[PDB]
């Protein structure tokens, strides 16, 4: 009985989801945390069925999906949350998608986890090159693709068993440069990457649990082909 | 063709290892680190990317 | 007392992980990177030393 | 049906068992080569027992050891080896222990096989700091821990199959400084995380085949002892 929080899903065809399907070959229940202004799309394609092909195991096993909650890695707590979303088409009708609110629900629902994923990257200004991008627009990548990890971190050390583990996704841009990857998302993993240390003495310390990143190779996701050269 | 086929294409290209890099090949991998299996491995970015990042030069 | 037993004293003080090191907890790392599970992984080193390896200064 | 070779087990307290130990949980078949100087005496305690405790994988299992087999790594084929050890108390025994001879040996009666493990150093004067080390004994530290990598690889790589997989063992001095890891231990261990990159790229290209290095922390080891501080 193993639990696994996958934060950062939006389909198929995305690091999260194979990271599903390979903690499925050990039984591992999953619970996806999805972007809310994707997360209604996401549920109308799962049961609808465009994900059955998806979801099978080699191994004559269906994917155990134990849940799909609303996640936005922009908000820590319900009072983070800003007017223009609390009145936006997608939120609104969605609730409890705070980083605080799904470590609650999660923890009402199902007792503590023992896996973590943070799986999710943006930048708005990905398409520009790091020189012409704004405050604003690069506070906008580290917020959501580097601080984010750490407030994930936070909220969920407290429902995670020790020994207990997590992980994040990083890219090689952050020591070498690839020009193209923009916006401040090389930063956004330099970062990623070193919190990754001092996230380990820390949770190391006091919790016993592990933390590490993955950095890995280009795959054609979504958000890859969000970049655009 | 964009960014990412580019990068797609330079990997399969340039990497020690030729093969496709499937989600999945990343999957195994996370479900090793977060697996008791890996209790002493902490703090660390690994690499999974078919050795790419190994290379300085292309051969081409 | 030798220079391994300040190594392991050291490591057991300072380490972001505090349980004593195992010869099979490397073990099990090096079964995984022998294993297919690590496909996509080459040309690396990995450290499996309870994070030792990250920490600059120790704090006693 | 995996197969793995392990260089350098002298006993039971070193990586070398423990990396033996976790993979007979998986059911691969071990294969162990030995160095000559502890030869004897290591198949002598095996043969009373003396490893038995030693060998439970608590789980009720047994370690399975496909077999047992004297190995210098100093040697690459039967002409590097000298007259002197050649005739030695220790060697003139056995035989077939060159790096190409154990390949030969081992591809004659089981074939093929597909993990490769080098857990082995050795430096003559690893008691010395670098500035007072030797030419002689700087060159032993990368012949014995460095080269012997390499050497393992050109002969054994033609009886592995493809996506087989190779691993050795390093430590941290390579890249700062630990005062008493002296001899050029340090220097080897540097050039055997650089040999390390440059086989993946060919023995990747060419054979499909995989190498990585542990960057081990310090366990008591009998080859740990040994270094004087
Ligand atoms: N695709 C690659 O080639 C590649 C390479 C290296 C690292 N990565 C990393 O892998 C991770 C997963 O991305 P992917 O490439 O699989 O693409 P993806 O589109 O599958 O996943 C990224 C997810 O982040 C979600 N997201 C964006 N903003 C969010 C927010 N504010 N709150 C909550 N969720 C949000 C998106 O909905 C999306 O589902 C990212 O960290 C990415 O940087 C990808
Ligand atoms: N023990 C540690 O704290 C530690 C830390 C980091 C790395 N390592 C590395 O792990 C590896 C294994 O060392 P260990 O600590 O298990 O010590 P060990 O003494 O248990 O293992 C070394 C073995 O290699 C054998 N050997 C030495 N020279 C040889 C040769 N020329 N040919 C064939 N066999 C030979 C010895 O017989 C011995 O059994 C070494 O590469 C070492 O550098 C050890
Ligand atoms: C850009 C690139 C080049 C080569 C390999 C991977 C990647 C790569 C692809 C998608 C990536 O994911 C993202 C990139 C940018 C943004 Cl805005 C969001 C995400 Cl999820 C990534 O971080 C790196
Ligand atoms: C020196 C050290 C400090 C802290 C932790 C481990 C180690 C450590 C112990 C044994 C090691 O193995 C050896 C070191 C020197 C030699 Cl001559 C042979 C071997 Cl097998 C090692 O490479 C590192």
């Amino acid at each position: 009985e193993d639990i696994c929080f996958i934060a950062g899903i939006g389909d198929t065809n995305g690091y999260g989801w194979g990271i599903a399907k390979e903690l499925s070959k050990r039984n591992v229940k999953i619970i996806f945390g999805i972007w809310p202004p994707v997360y209604n799309i996401f549920m109308k394609n799962y049961k609808n069925g465009k994900f059955d092909n998806d979801m099978i195991i080699d191994k004559d096993k269906k994917m155990n999906i134990l849940d799909m909650l609303p996640f936005d890695a922009s908000f820590d707590t319900a009072n983070d949350i800003d007017e223009e979303t609390k009145n936006n088409k997608r939120y609104n009708m969605l609730q409890n998608y705070t980083i605080e609110d799904v470590a609650n629900l999660i923890h009402q629902k199902y007792g503590k986890i023992n896996m973590l994923v943070h799986s999710l990257a943006n930048a708005k200004e990905v398409q520009k090159d790091l020189l012409n991008t704004s405050r604003k627009g690069y506070l906008d990548a580290l917020s959501k693709s580097s601080y984010s990890l750490i407030s994930l971190c936070k909220y969920f050390v407290n429902i995670m068993k020790p020994q207990s583990s997590i992980i994040s996704l990083t890219y090689h841009a952050s020591q070498k440069v690839v020009p193209g990857y923009g916006g401040g998302m090389s930063s956004a993993k330099a970062a990623l990457e070193s919190d990754t240390r001092v996230l380990a003495y820390h949770l190391g310390r006091n919790y016993n649990i592990r933390i590490n990143t993955i950095s890995a190779g280009p795959l054609k996701s979504r958000a890859a082909t969000a970049i655009n050269k | 063709y964009t960014f990412i086929d580019y990068a797609i294409e330079y990997s399969e290209k340039y990497a020690p290892l030729r093969q496709k890099l499937l989600s999945t090949d990343i999957g195994s991998v996370a479900s090793f680190l977060l697996s008791r299996e890996s209790r002493a491995i902490t703090g660390q970015t690994i690499y999974v990317d078919n050795g790419l990042n190994i290379m300085f030069l292309p051969d081409d």
